[PDB]
Parts: C-alpha cells; sequence; structure tokens
C-alpha cells in the first residue's frame, strides 16, 4: 500500500496472509469467505514468466493478523491448504484475465474478534455499488513505494474509475472481468496497491444492510501510485458462478 | 444469503455500533460525495 | 519475519 495508513485492530477480520514456508516470507494477500475457503489472485500461485508455480504444501495461510512480521501468539491462526483451484481460463500469457483462485483449508477456522468472513456480492449488490466515483478499501502488507515495507497492515480508500479512463491509461488489453481504481492526476489525493498486496481484497460497505462485500482482488498495475496510471482488480462478481461451482462441488 | 448469514459484520465494529476512523469516507461517496 | 512454530510446517 502506497500513501495509506495503519489499519486499526479488527478493521479487516477477513484479511489473510499467504505465507511461504521456505524461505519464510510474505507471498500475497488473500481473504476469508467462509470457515473453509480463502480467495486470492491466481498469479500468486501460477505465473511462468517469473517461474512461479506453488502447490498446496509450499505454503501456509495466516488469519487474524495485524503486524507484518511478528508471530501474533493467541491472536493469529495458521492454517494449511488441502486443495488449490485456479480458474481454468486464467490468461497469464496475455493480460492476466481471470486472475482468481480458491484455496480449501485443511480444517475449518474458528471465528473471533479478529477473524471473520467477508461477504461475496450478489447481482443486486454489485450493481448498486460498483459505480465510478464510489470508493472502496484495499488492505495489504506490501511495499510502501514503487522503488521499505510496513510494520503494520496498511489501508487505503480508493475511488472506482470509469472503464474508458482505465482503457486509455495502458497498452494492456482490458477485459470485462477487470476494473480499475485510483485517484486521477488532478484530484490532489493519491494512493495505490503495490507489490506484496497481490491477492488482497478490495471491499465496499453496503449502505443498505451495513455489511462488507469483496468486489475485487488486487491483480496488476504498472508501477505503484504513478500519476496517470491505475490499479486493476479482478471483478469478483463476474466470476461468482465459477466460485459457487467449485465450492458446492468440492 | 449469497454469503453465510453473519458475513460482513465485524466483531469489533458493526456488532457494537462502533465505526472505524475512515468508513464514512466510503459511505459519503455512495451518492455524490468526493 | 519472526519464525512461526514448527507444528505448522506441513
Ligand atoms: C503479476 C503482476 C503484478 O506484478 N502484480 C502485483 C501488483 C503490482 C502493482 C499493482 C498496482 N495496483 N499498482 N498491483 C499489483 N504483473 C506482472 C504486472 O502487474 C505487470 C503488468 C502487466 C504484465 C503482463 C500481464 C498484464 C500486467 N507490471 C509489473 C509492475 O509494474 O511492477
Amino acid at each position: 500500500i502506497v500513501e495509506g495508513s495503519d489499519a486499526e485492530i479488527g478493521m479487516s477480520p477477513w484479511q489473510v496472509m499467504l505465507f511461504r514456508k521456505s524461505p519464510q516470507e510474505l507471498l500475497c494477500g488473500a481473504s476469508l469467505i467462509s470457515d473453509r475457503w480463502v480467495l486470492t489472485a491466481a498469479h500468486c500461485l501460477l505465473y511462468p514468466p517469473w517461474d512461479k508455480n506453488f502447490t498446496e504444501n509450499d505454503l501456509l495461510v495466516r488469519i487474524g493478523k495485524h503486524s507484518r512480521t511478528r508471530y501474533e501468539r493467541n491472536i493469529e491462526k495458521i492454517s494449511m491448504l488441502e486443495k488449490i483451484y485456479i480458474h481454468p481460463r486464467y490468461n497469464w500469457r496475455e493480460n492476466l484475465d481471470r486472475d482468481i483462485a480458491l484455496m480449501k483449508l485443511k480444517k475449518p477456522v474458528a471465528f473471533s474478534d479478529y477473524i471473520h468472513p467477508v461477504c461475496l456480492p450478489d447481482r443486486e449488490t454489485a450493481a448498486s455499488l460498483l459505480q465510478a466515483g464510489y470508493k472502496g478499501r484495499v488492505t495489504g502488507w506490501g511495499n510502501l513505494k514503487e522503488t521499505g515495507q510496513p510494520s503494520v497492515l496498511q489501508v487505503v480508500n480508493l475511488p472506482i474509475v470509469e472503464r474508458p479512463v482505465c482503457k486509455d491509461s495502458t497498452r494492456i488489453r482490458i477485459t470485462d472481468n477487470m476494473f480499475c481504481a485510483g485517484y486521477k492526476p488532478d484530484e490532489g489525493k493519491r494512493g495505490d496497491a503495490c507489490e506484496g498486496d497481490s491477492g488482497g481484497p478490495f471491499v465496499m460497505k453496503s449502505p443498505f444492510n451495513n455489511r462488507w462485500y469483496q468486489m475485487g482482488i488486487v491483480s496488476w498495475g504498472e508501477g505503484c501510485d504513478r500519476d496517470g496510471k491505475y490499479g486493476f482488480y479482478t471483478h469478483v462478481f463476474r466470476l461468482k458462478k465459477w466460485i459457487q461451482k467449485v465450492i458446492d462441488q468440492f | 444469503g449469497s454469503g453465510e448469514a453473519d458475513c460482513g459484520l465485524r466483531p469489533l465494529f458493526e456488532k457494537k455500533s462502533l465505526e472505524d476512523k475512515t468508513e464514512r469516507e466510503l459511505l459519503e461517496s455512495y451518492i455524490d460525495g468526493r | 519475519y519472526e519464525p512461526i512454530p514448527e507444528e505448522f510446517a506441513q
């Protein structure tokens, strides 16, 4: 997170950390959607250009954290993966289209004041909130500047941007399963996700029932918090059906 | 519903009627805010 | 990063 601020305790009870066993290091961000399933970006697990191809036993899932490096005894919960599912049509070759993956935990995690699942949007909710100008929130333990890292979970509120503006800001072919967010060059305010925040949740609080819904997943960007450039996120509702399939089928 | 009842309600905030330091920034933008 | 307990390394 660039130009954000320290999150307050229990502010993102669904924030998950993808931790690599060896070497022990932050891999990606992720989110808890139920007591047995975590959602993240597919490029966190598979991305050939960088020789990345992790499997169930290469990593751990850490839920309920605040501090980036400390083992938060009695607060955080470390879980093991039983199965990883990458969207069958994930296009890592061209534009990172369909950058999504689901992870099944070995055992259900118990909720607490720091561990709680976020909601998945439904057609009605996505349509009401997914509008240009409406702000969302991104959280992560990633880099603070493009060129080091935070001690505590960082957070930023960012406005969703009109599809047109998103297209004309890059040479990469944008698709319907993506959306971008960030402040424009002349808006005075700034901020963005960055390396390390990948797979992290972009959420919005419904003004109708007071619940938090995950609308996107930190996917890609060109640099971090660069004027004229924007962050791109996986459109969670668009892939909602593949999510339901996977879950009630396995 | 489209998420196990209870999802999205944070133990330390919504369930106690407390708000975090910047959540109103979001809500103010769901109409015409900036 | 602070080392995490061993009974997790699986
Ligand atoms: C796997 C991703 C990646 O690094 N994601 C991490 C990442 C970086 C920056 C941002 C941001 N909102 N500013 N979000 C996520 N890649 C390779 C990229 O985003 C490419 C951009 C394209 C690579 C080819 C496929 C389309 C994206 N740029 C790297 C960089 O700028 O640091």
